[PDB]
RNA sequence: GGUACGGCGGCCAUAGCGGCGGGGCCACACCCGGUCUCGUUUCGACCCCGGAAGUUAAGCCCGCCAGCGUUCCCGGGUGUACUGCCCUCCGAGAGGGGGCGGGAAACCGGGAACGCCGCCGGCCA
RNA sequence: GGUGCCCUAAGGUCGGCUCAGGCGGGUCAGGAAUCCGCCGUAGAGUGCAAGGGCAAAAGCCGGCCUGACUGGACCCGUAACAGAGGCGGGUCCAGCCGCGAAAGCGUGGCCUAGCGAACCCCUGUGCCUCCCCGGUGGGGGCCAGGGAUGACAGAAAAGCUACCCUGGGGAUAACAGAGUCGUCUCGGGCGAGAGCCCAUAUCGACCCCGAGGCUUGCUACCUCGCUGUCGGCUCUUCCCAUCCUGGCCCUGCAGCAGGGGCCAAGGGUGGGGGUGUUCACCCAUUAAAGGGGAACGUGAGCUGGGUUUAGACCGUCGUGAGACAGGU
RNA sequence: GGGUAGAGCACUGAUUGGGGGUUUAGGGGGCGAAAGCCUCCGGCUCCCUGUCAAACUCCGAACCCACUGCCGCCGUAGAUGGCCGGAGUAGGGGGGCGGUGUAAGCCGUCACCCGAGAGGGGAACAACCCAGACCGGGGUUAAGGCCCCAAAGUGCCGGCUAAGUGUUACUCCAAAGGGUGUCCCUGGCCUUAGACAGCGGCCCGUCGAGGUCAGGGGCCCCGAAAAUGGACGGGGCUUAAGCCGGCCGCCGAGACCCCGGCGCACGGACCGAUUGGUCCGUGAUCGGGUAGGCGGGCGUGCCGAUGGGGCGGAAGCCGGGCCGUGAGGUCCGGUGGACCCGUCGGUAUUGCGGAUCCUGCC
RNA sequence: GCCCGAAAGGGUUGACCCUCCCCGAAGGAAACACGGGCGACCGUGGAGUACGAGGGGAGGUGACCGGGGUUGCACCGUCCGUCUUGGAUCACGGGGCAGGGAGUUCACCCGAGCGGCGAGGUUAAGGGGGUCAACCCCGAAGCCGCAGGGAAACCGACAGGUCC
């Protein structure tokens, strides 16, 4: 049967943890800062449900083009299209 | 070192990546030969096209013969001792010796075409086009034995 | 310069769990009371308040133990299982073989490991 | 495997605490449970499925509250890449507020299901407007909420045709062909054993390996105005997987006979009764009265009994018109 | 960044047997004076042994994806990209991968081919092998092949097969189980007398030289029955014209090399009544094509202009030549007896093989 | 191979054919002298010679050639149009010949190739003249544009300040 895409479809593994992390992350990640032009990996922490991008884009690398509130504005390319996301720094990781 | 690559097989019934890599190597047609410098970035592409080409390490005398008999300039004009002696200060044997053992690039000749277009081998390929040279066939890595084949194709 | 002293942290088990043995100006705890601050759907036990007669026994500090768990290394297992590309190779078929490239898991034997780093303070002399 | 809900708390926030089970202690029939200690990485619990997440909590126990609000902006998904009305979610700016010592959090439910265009209508709210001008009653417009289309991107909606018609279709059934062989038919391996005793004269379990495409099914490659017909009569030819006729072998072969096997397809294999029958059943003879293939051979060769076109009767079903892979 | 293959039992759930400890959640009885102090078939917690997972994971590839820098390729002869406009396409198939299904098939996926793709081979063959095609010539190779049909070997060396087995890369080939039929590699027990073969009650004289049991491989044999007359493509082939392990020369495409000719694309120079032309340069990186888009040319009837032809014979018709890729143009001869053509610019009932097309003739 | 010819095609101002000299792309021999290999064969030198598409020259000869009709031998070749994944099909249409026979016109909208005027552009109906359906002059009514936003009442802007 045909089934539409939703936020948590086929996310069993990708939004799961190994049972030796299991909880609140350390706080450096919560308190990261970023500059415009910095490349960032999109890596979702499944224990924090605010500022969560669609898991479809988990594993990609984008560029920061600004801030709004505590969230950063990240651009990616999907085909020819450019897409824009508001992501909490906990779901992000810098390149290098 | 300098590697000589000869194209042996058709691209009908090959994958598009293979076709594109051969085009990047300037090996568009059968029985065409290119000279390349040995590096990881070229070795990867060779490994990708391994089943459509032969390759090996070329020698200075064979390179000089090849420059004299099949070397061409823009316009498909042939290369001559006088042209060389003029635009540079060597003979062909000296230029090719250098090119082989470093110290000069082929491109250092103005208006030199990078593709050597050969004729098929005298007496035939002495192996099957469907197999590797090591197991008795024609395809893949030779060594100094690529020079024997070039001479038959020259 | 010293101190078997303490506060705020980082990396989050090579740091844990457990066992053994040692210590007390300063310090850190346990300890006695509860009128008052706060409170016990009953107990001043726990939280809070007031202070030290008194204790090194516990926590804490110090050193050790390879017992459990954890991470790393060398060698075997083994270039084994699996696998990307090509094949007028085999085989009735399934399924296998050859060339060029990648490459485990269990298990076995032998070694390292019973935390590392940052900031400011206190006390003795 | 679940939803088309439920909750003034199961919503917001602050504080404090830690679960299931097991063991050892006591009153108790299974005892549901109340009491004490230890161990104990979550085995518990969470408004609800499944998966994910969570331990000085996102769980338990309490206290104060109503951010389950107003005005607006930009993003993601449904619908990758690659277009979308409506729906859902995210990040913020202001306003007015809640919890809190404060930092902070709060735009319902720890995350992902719980619903819906145009046109018309009802309610709230304050403004614009109605044909020369000005009043009164009434009407129209802008904004917000609500009333439904589950065939859920949304017609207001029951049947028969055998008296049937048109346009088309092998994109799609009946039939011959083609494919396949579960099923079927015909075999085999081993040997449980049965046979006075003796595995294999004869019979051979349960498991395992195959041939054929003449039995039925499966599929949908060919053919929709090629011929669509079953059976019988007539006429020709082919196979052997042999009933009789010729020749042999073993036997639980005395003879007469039987049983089981090998070679062999040159010849034979008939006549009648009831039924449309093929088949099957029966009778008298007979050396025996074998079976299959050839578009289930053979309707530009015959027949037309059967095969529910148009007429008619019975039964049954149906309000009825009518129908019946039922009969006449 | 990711949990597939593989692997394993650390979670969830399945699953054999033993050796022990608590005994009982519980019906059976036994000495059961009665659920009894105590045991029997059974539950709980260990240890050793043996098995599993599409909806399990203490582990964990090959591979794929995004991004950074470099190598390579494309790009000022203007890419990537954006705007405007014109479409066609909504029945796909072969081959490889997955799920389902006895299977044939059904449903998806990759995007090499057929569709829309000539030529050389496989006997003929949509998609299996070689190889992508302007024209005229000369050469070398590919796939495969070399007894005759049929271009090129009755080719060479070592060995196997006796069944016409075979003479089949694929499209288009029957097993479980048996035979030591023959050629080979191994391992144990025998062997100065062993396996029988004879005279007699293990052996003396006997024969005297190798024998016997096990495992393994190569080729073949059995298992193996159908309908018109017949298929390694045919003839036929047996130290092969079959098979295995290797080798040596030849034949064979439109592919590759060379010479000449045509066109296209881009750039440039020059000459022009105006969508142009002659020439030069570059082209290993231009030269197949269905639906479909774009560019330039040929032909037909009438008008405004311009140049012309015709009784010393127009149009039309029959037969022949030359030019032109070509659609077509023009000349010669014959028949005929009154009108016709070229160029520039406009206009249109403007081009037929087919509609079970229409009218007429045969 | 048999047959026929016009002269529009060519040709005695030289058809065809024969021999010799020069240059020659890619490609490329053999005999022969030695040697390697059990052999089928190979290497060396002969030799990049002799040849070789083609590009030029010189002499002997003296009349055809190109073409056309029909036909023999060898090699190759399953008609045309159509839907269809797939056509020589036992899928549909298809005896022969000649003439006929299918993207037209108007109104509105979107674009383009060119041309005229230009902050303005353009006339309609109609009228006047003439050599009278052709030609010349007049005629801006209206339409688009020059300022928009807003349901409506209503309100009502940079003819240039900075940078790449």
């Amino acid at each position: 049967v045909k089934k539409a895409h939703s936020f948590r479809r086929k996310t069993r593994g990708k939004l799961s943890k190994h049972p030796r992390r299991r909880g609140l992350p350390p706080l450096t990640r919560f308190l990261q800062e970023f500059e415009v032009g910095q490349k960032v990996h999109i890596v979702i922490e499944p224990s924090y449900h605010k500022g969560m991008p669609d898991p479809r884009f988990h594993g990609r690398t984008g560029t920061v083009v600004g801030k709004r509130g505590d969230a950063y504005i990240v651009q990616i390319t999907d085909g020819g299209k450019v897409k824009t996301f508001f992501i909490h720094p906990v779901h992000l990781r810098p390149q290098k | 070192a300098k590697l000589a690559l000869i194209r042996l097989r058709s691209g009908i019934r090959a994958r598009g990546e293979v076709r594109d890599t051969l085009a990047m190597l300037r090996l568009h047609r059968i029985n065409h030969l290119v000279i390349v410098d040995d590096t990881p970035s070229y070795r990867g592409m060779i490994q990708k096209v391994k089943d459509y080409i032969t390759w090996g390490e070329i020698d200075k005398e064979t390179l000089a013969k090849l420059l004299r008999k099949r070397g061409r300039l823009i316009g498909n004009k042939p290369i001559t001792d006088e042209y060389v002696k003029e635009k540079l200060g060597m003979t062909i044997e000296e230029f090719a010796e250098k090119v082989v053992n470093g110290e000069m690039k082929l491109r250092d000749l103005p208006n030199i075409k990078p593709v050597f277009r050969l004729h098929p081998p005298r007496g035939g390929l002495k192996g099957s086009k469907k197999r590797s040279f090591k197991e008795g066939g024609a395809l893949g890595y030779r060594g100094e034995k690529i020079n024997e084949l070039i001479e038959r194709m020259l």
